């Protein structure tokens, strides 16, 4: 009954990236999603402590916020900006799996993810 | 027609005969 | 809780294509009497659509995810069968599959 430590958020032995891509995905796509007035359940890691849900980091094996997608922009992590797609994606899908399809919480992610897909419709080449 | 009332009052049609 | 594959069929598979923009062709059974199709049911002897498909994940009437699967692989090649490929519900099957297959793709492991 203890939290994890969050996910990483940087890499011992890279080279920062720097692109037009990863630049639009953070002043852009993490800015607007951030803003959102859906966006503050999906801010930090799920405190399932708090939230008293003891399957939670059984059922969710890739925990994934934008607090952490927010650094790993900041840090080196990424190498490319499909890596960053790949954990809002995986942000989304934890939420549908963990909750049941309709609830209010799923309803908010639904919103979050059409903006981001919108989004990413339009990121640069 | 299929025809359907979408979100929004968006119409959607499609002449399938 | 439902196993892991037929649990992501419905919440991440089924719901994604549910609420996509082209879904609502495919929401509920082809109504040939209503559409005046009288051959549909000659041509396509096996008929399939996504409320089907929902209702038979909420039920827990599947035994496997290989069972829903062939299901939405019946609903796209029914359309595909029936309509002419350059017809605007044969382009939003398509699209529909393609998002079908990228899910799919991830399935997670029992
Ligand atoms: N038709």
């Amino acid at each position: 009954s203890t939290n994890p430590p969050p996910p990483e958020t940087s890499n011992p032995n890279k080279p920062k990236r720097q692109t037009n891509q990863l630049q639009y995905l953070l002043r852009v796509v993490l800015k607007t999603l951030w803003k959102h007035q859906f966006a503050w359940p999906f801010q930090q890691p799920v405190d399932a402590v708090k939230l008293n849900l003891p399957d939670y980091y059984k059922i969710i094996k890739t925990p994934m916020d934008m607090g952490t997608i927010k650094k790993r922009l900041e840090n080196n992590y990424y190498w490319n900006a499909q890596e960053c797609i790949q954990d809002f994606n995986t942000m989304f899908t934890n939420c549908y799996i963990y909750n049941k399809p309709g609830d209010d919480i799923v309803l908010m992610a639904e919103a979050l993810e059409k903006l981001f897909l919108q989004k990413i419709n339009e990121l640069p080449t | 027609w299929k025809k359907a009332i979408l979100p929004g009052k968006i119409l959607k049609t499609l002449h399938i005969c």
